[PDB]
């Protein structure tokens, strides 16, 4: 279970333009772009930070799944939770041989249990010392539009504070970053074998 | 590996060992009864209707076997991403093709019958079987010789002898039959090859709670299958 | 028999029927893993292969085959019927009538075939992936299947293990808690704790190794215990205990050890577990031993061997346990004979004919 | 139970002559040729007529080793006993018809066939079959009939033929010219193993039919090929080396080559 | 028979099979370790060798061999059985009937071939890498080899340690607990803690020589308990407890030790453990003793060597235990001569025959 | 089990560049003056502080773990957490053959517990005082933009912290340094014999 990104965001899909709205920049100047080179640099820094204190993905990039032996029987909950169209469950061979496979599994959309649940009951063997690595496209929307804006205000109260203090300098609010995470966060509790 | 003395010999590959996993759908018919017509009538209504549950079912699980998919129903062998023989590997089942594309090959027909026997592998003819359909053995008794006699069952009386290649057959009429490329003709030792995973009865209950002018019977049996072994099954591609 | 082959068709006659699979892991982890489970079933077969018969026949049951005596087959057999429910006798003949040879075939690697009738027409012995394929569409079917009591099954026993497997699991893991508590448990008797002037600092090894020898030396081990143990500023010595100290899950081990003990039918008394005191002083236990699980589980063997070598023989023999000097039943045999050698009022033929004696 | 792949099991060992030995080695006796006696003349001198040479050839038995890894359902310790028996009787199979000389028994194809009619004691004989694909197209099994009877009657008493499976079935393919199956003439027959009145092993390590493989054999073993071996099985049941995994550790020591160069006879697909 | 030439060529004709991997690491474990499991084996093999037999043959059984006496045999051959559920006997014949020489072969040195037909052909005593390969294709057949009831083994025993093989470790770690614990241990009785004017401070080796002598004269020992003990400025004692004193795994060990004694089948009684009161007062439990795990042992141990040694003979013997004489026995002679001798009605000759007397 | 670094990081790899950004941009003094290759010397002191409580690498350096037992039989979990690639498990002998294996082992990559897991039972045994050797290429990626950009920041508020203020001086953020952190410690509960 390793769970790399394919792809990354654009960049041109997060809200600069908005996020300069926000932190109280300017409206006129005819500079107006001194910041553009950083303020993605905070919002990069911030959704990254929600990203895994709720195990989100928010932005719908491509990611690759590569592990070696199923978690469970036939389930395999997988780790980035809102989910949609798992391409490709590529079985890869000990070395080499790389083999996609309609395998009869499903796709159980959660965003608190996005399964790939199988159907034969067994998922799609591995061979022993090979990876089966799955390709699906993880995240809310495309743009930024298509967010939970509770969400996206999470992000925006927490770079526009890296954006308002730089080293680690401490310095209480009804709904703040935290408690508009907390109904993304992942509620488990189990830490059993099963 | 043969260990020479000076070598310190290596340690071998344990072999992979491999876990099939039998899925054991369900398949439950639900008829509906009237309730007058089961108090009226002078036959034994719950009796026929369970006859032809237990019949339906034996004949619907019987085309599961044979060519259903994976999911929701069990897998038949005939659905599985099948190889060329010689180029066989565990994860497929082996075919040899017969020749012409119509129908078994013109010059020399059973010939594509005898080297499947012999494709097979000689550990699983110990008690190994064909399987066919009706008109896939009605055209291999059509095979005839130069002369125009019969290759199985010379003479025209007496047919029917149970015994083709000296291994048995089942006619099992779930089977394609012979097509451009289909596969009516299979073999092999299905014993080892094909394990069927079931809850051995059939539960059938009335409940007329649910539609009350009704009855509402119904019954049900969950039954699974896939391949054991993929080296126990060879099939006639009508191919090339 | 009318209704036998409606069943039949159902299971699939001419193809063999294996029931349960986890037989012969219950074996390892029941038979050879506990003692409570062992030490039930060897106390069940050692009793009824010392029980003699009454019936010629019993001259093959003296001298079975080579290596397995008359004693030695019943542990074989009884063996098998207490492990998986099932009994098996194969019969060699060279000869027509009386066949010299009796093999206890083991009910791992045998497998049951319902053929036709309902009633059985094949037995496989499977080993590897070798069968056998005994035959039973003949006259002197050449294996006696004594099955126990199984009331939803059709063609095998229930195996008394098998009613009792959560109470092997339970005392095969209760007693392996207690084993791995012993290796897998650090408790100290103290710790020396060293803060220093920060919240944390650690010691030099030059402090380090002075520390053990002051440890070593003079306060560890029987010799030193007690002594006063100046502590200077920043060390601290906090004993540790070790609070579940005896019992860990001691009670549900001893009763799980009377429950294996319960299903297979021995006393609480004669396997030696502890507990209350239900019976009383050992003329009861031995006799309630002898007359609840093993002359009843006799009776019904040698039931079965007066009915299956009866026919390899013309005449039917009956052939029952001899219910008369088998020396834990005297309490029974006390008890009736001072009850009609004290009715002195009917004669003394009269009462040698009660007591089985021949009469003078 | 676990299951496997049932592989094949006939392996030459029951037509051979096994020999247990217990040395590093067995060594055959075998003379190379004739006595040469002549009929003598009543008037000469008649001396030292001649003396077979005979010639010691060396079954060096050599040793078979697997080692597996072992790393409730099942039972590991019955079951991989009981594959790598199987793998020790398959891999010794494939020694004992096509094994080269390095530290493993020399098959009786490796021995450096020569055409029969021009045969001499060090090579094997063979006959040719006709076009160099398959059998003769004009005349099939006139190549099996002759290599039958290009053998010897000596050894013929008890022969056999050794194909695999893929052989048997070109054999099986032959028919005449209504095509009526030369051997076990219906479709309702099966494998009449009695070829030419010889029983017929399906050894699968033989090679098929090729330009010029080797693919049917003829023979007398139980003269011919002498397999020499020691009878038990190494069973190092290892608790060491590895605490993950047992890494049992098994071997069998065998040994064979050809002992009498007269006694089989190949069939070469050419020409 | 059948069966068993199908089960041969399974495991491999020919070739040894070992079985047990363990078994000589029991014996020092199980048998040199722990007392209970000594106990257990030397109350049952001495008491087997105490049991006299019935019948030439016996002249070989009471002289075998120089230096191994009849009681010495036994000794030495049930010793085997418990230990690793087999047994084996050597016979040297330099003679063709009655061998004059027995010895006990050690198990754990000693391997089965199963040979053809399923029944053993070789028996290879394996001592460093060296062998001897017995022989058994003959009539003499020069090993008894006397197994154990094993329900899932074709060639072994089941050694009844094996069963215990769990309470075996957990008593000698339970036990090896209290040792270490003797001696791995530092309580102290006190501490004197000296923090200082700061948070920490030493005291100097001038001082600490005067805490010493202090200590080491006026309050410690026996003859100083008690003594006021004036703290100053900076100095506190601080008393030191041991709250798990006693009773470290002391009912699992002693259910453990029980278990051990269970396995066996040795009564708690005999052997000394403590325990509920199960049998009364030991008429009872040395009566129980020779009846549920000595004379079965016996009689079945004895029934090898009444077939084994006729092998030599031309007559068959048989050889059974005596059941009489046997003094722990007594209370089964007293009920069954008291029931006959008050039988008044049956004659004088009719109860000598019951009783086992020679008639007059 | 020394584990020294085969290759520090080249210097040019790391972002000194941005760190100036993260450091005054888009509000502050002017770009200022700062000593170049001072700031470059803070940047590796955070990573190295961060390398070393979340027992990460982030910039894919080469290593050498040479270690002489194996723990398990067959385990060997690696510690530096993202693994890519065993280079080689070069075996050397008490006098130094230095006999390279290169079969019999399979690198099971993961960022929780990567592994060495040989195939079946078997791993290479060790040559009596004879030490193993394995070289390994562990990391994100090769230049700094590979990184996650949660961990990138826990490292540009680090760096910035020992840049604003030299000694050991006093001054409860919501994502400060720490709670960037934990997400890529590791979780180990095992004080055990295994």
């Amino acid at each position: 279970m390793m769970l790399n990104e394919v792809t990354a965001v654009p960049g041109t899909a997060l809200p600069v333009a908005e996020f300069r709205d926000h932190l109280r920049l300017g409206t006129g100047f005819a500079d107006l772009g001194a910041e553009d080179a950083a303020l993605l640099s905070y919002l990069r820094a911030a959704i990254a930070a929600i990203e895994g204190r709720t195990a989100k993905a928010l932005i719908s990039r491509g990611f690759r799944l590569a592990l070696t032996a199923w978690r469970w029987g036939d389930m395999q909950t997988l780790p980035i939770a809102p989910v949609a169209t798992v391409t490709a469950l590529r079985l890869v061979d000990a070395a080499g041989v790389e083999t996609p496979v309609a395998a009869g599994w499903r796709l159980v959309p959660d965003m608190a249990r996005p399964r790939i649940e199988a159907l034969g009951a067994m998922l799609p063997m591995i061979p022993t010392g090979g990876r089966v690595e799955i390709d699906f496209t993880a995240g809310f929307g495309a743009s930024w539009s298509a967010l939970p804006v509770d969400l996206a205000q999470a992000v925006f109260l927490l770079a526009a504070q890296y954006y308002e203090l730089r080293h680690d300098g401490a310095a209480a609010m009804p709904f703040g970053v935290m408690a508009l995470i907390e109904r993304w966060r992942t509620v488990r509790v189990l830490g059993g074998r099963p | 590996g043969w260990a020479s003395e000076t070598a310190a010999l290596s340690e071998t590959a344990t072999p992979q060992i491999d876990r099939i996993t039998i899925p054991l759908h369900e398949l439950a018919a639900m008829p509906k009864a009237s309730q007058r017509l089961l108090d009226d009538s002078a036959f034994d209504i719950e009796t026929w209707l369970a006859n032809r549950i237990a019949d339906k079912f034996a004949r619907a699980e019987a085309a599961a076997f044979i060519s259903g998919d994976g999911v929701d129903k069990p897998t038949g062998f005939l659905t599985k991403t099948k190889v060329a023989n010689g180029a066989w590997a565990w994860g497929s089942l082996g075919y040899v093709a017969t020749g012409a594309a119509g129908d078994f090959a013109a010059v020399n027909a059973s010939d594509a019958v005898v080297d499947l026997v012999y494709a097979l592998g000689a550990e699983y003819r110990a008690n190994a079987s064909f399987v066919m359909n009706s008109k896939t053995a009605g055209a291999v008794r059509k095979m005839k010789d130069a002369d125009g006699r019969f290759l199985w069952a010379d003479s025209l009386a007496a047919g029917e002898p149970a015994r083709l290649m000296g291994y048995p057959v089942l006619i099992a009429e779930d089977m394609p039959d012979i097509a451009a490329n289909a596969y009516a003709i299979a073999f092999g030792d299905f014993g080892n090859g094909y394990t069927i995973a079931e809850r051995p009865d059939l539960r059938v209950l009335r409940d007329p709670f649910s539609a009350k002018p009704h009855v509402l019977f119904y019954a049900s049996k969950r039954v699974g299958g896939d391949v054991s072994d993929f080296a126990a099954i060879k099939l006639l591609k009508f191919a090339a | 028999s009318v209704t036998g082959r409606i069943v039949a068709m159902a299971s699939g006659a001419g193809r063999p029927v294996w029931g349960p699979r986890d037989t012969v892991s219950l074996m390892r982890t029941g038979f050879a893993g506990n003692p409570v489970g062992f030490r039930s079933v060897k106390l069940i077969a050692e009793a009824t292969a010392a029980v003699p018969l009454i019936c010629p026949v019993l001259d093959l049951l003296r001298r079975p085959n080579a290596g397995q005596g008359r004693a030695e087959l019943f542990e074989a057999l009884i063996g098998q019927i207490l492990l998986s429910g099932n009994g098996y006798l194969e019969a060699v003949c060279p000869e027509p009538g009386v066949p010299r040879e009796l093999h206890v075939l083991r009910s791992d690697r045998m497998a049951v075939v319902p053929g036709a009738d309902g009633w059985p027409v094949g037995y496989d012995y499977t080993v590897g992936g070798r069968k056998h394929r005994f035959d039973m569409t003949g006259h002197p079917d050449p294996i006696c299947h004594i099955k126990s009591f199984h009331p939803t099954d059709d063609h095998y026993g229930l195996s008394p293990m098998q009613a009792a497997a959560v109470a092997l699991d339970v005392h095969n893991a209760a007693s392996a808690w207690s084993k791995a508590l012993l290796d897998n448990a650090a408790r100290p008797s103290g710790a020396i704790i060293y803060k220093g002037a920060d919240g944390q600092g650690v010691l030099a090894p030059e402090q380090y190794e002075r520390l053990i020898f002051e440890m070593e030396t003079h306060h560890q081990g029987a010799r030193n215990a007690g002594r006063p143990m100046l502590l200077e500023g920043g060390l601290d010595w906090k004993p540790m205990g070790f609070s579940p100290s005896d019992m860990e899950f001691h009670e549900t081990k001893a009763a799980a050890a009377r429950e294996i003990a319960l299903a297979f039918g021995v006393p609480p008394m004669l396997i030696g577990i502890p507990g209350d005191a239900t019976y009383a002083n050992y003329a009861e236990a031995n006799r309630a031993f002898y007359r609840l699980t093993v002359l009843p589980l006799l009776t019904r063997v040698s039931a079965a061997l007066a009915w299956w070598l009866s026919g390899y023989l013309g005449a039917q023999i009956e052939l029952k346990p001899d219910l008369d000097q088998v020396p834990a039943l005297a309490v029974e045999r006390d008890q009736l004979w001072a009850r009609i050698g004290a009715a002195g009022f009917l004669s003394n033929s009269e009462k040698r004919v009660l007591l089985g004696l021949p009469p003078t | 139970t676990i299951r496997g792949v049932l592989r094949s099991t006939a392996s030459l060992r029951q037509i051979a002559s096994v020999v247990n030995v217990e040395a590093t080695s067995f060594d055959v006796l075998v003379d190379k040729t004739d006595m040469g006696s002549g009929w003598a003349s009543e008037t000469a001198a008649l001396s030292e007529t001649a003396t077979p040479q005979i010639d010691r050839i060396t079954i060096p038995l050599h040793e078979l080793a697997a080692m597996p890894k072992a790393s409730s359902a099942f039972d590991i310790e019955t079951w991989l006993a009981n594959r790598i028996a199987d793998k020790f009787a398959r891999a010794e199979a494939a020694a004992f018809i096509s094994g080269d000389g390095v530290d493993k028994p020399t098959g009786f194809l490796t021995k450096t066939k020569v055409a029969n009619g021009a045969w001499a004691w060090g090579s094997l004989g063979y006959v040719a079959t006709g076009a160099a694909g398959d059998f003769a197209a004009v005349n099939a099994s006139d190549a099996v009939v002759d290599l039958v009877y290009a053998l010897g009657a000596e050894y013929r008493a008890n022969a056999s033929f050794v194909m695999n499976s893929k052989t048997a079935g070109a054999v099986r393919k032959m028919k005449d010219a209504d095509g009526r199956f030369l051997w076990a003439d219906s479709l309702a027959a099966g494998e009449p193993a009695r070829l030419m009145g010889y029983p017929v092993l399906i050894a699968e390590d033989m090679p098929d039919i090729a330009a010029n493989a080797y693919a049917i054999a003829f023979g007398d073993f139980g003269n011919g090929y002498t397999i020499a071996e020691r009878p038990d099985l190494r069973v190092l049941r290892d608790p060491f080396s590895a605490k993950p995994h047992v890494l049992f550790y098994a071997s069998k020591r065998v040994g064979g080559d050809v002992s009498d160069f007269a006694a089989i006879k190949l069939l070469k697909f050419a020409a």
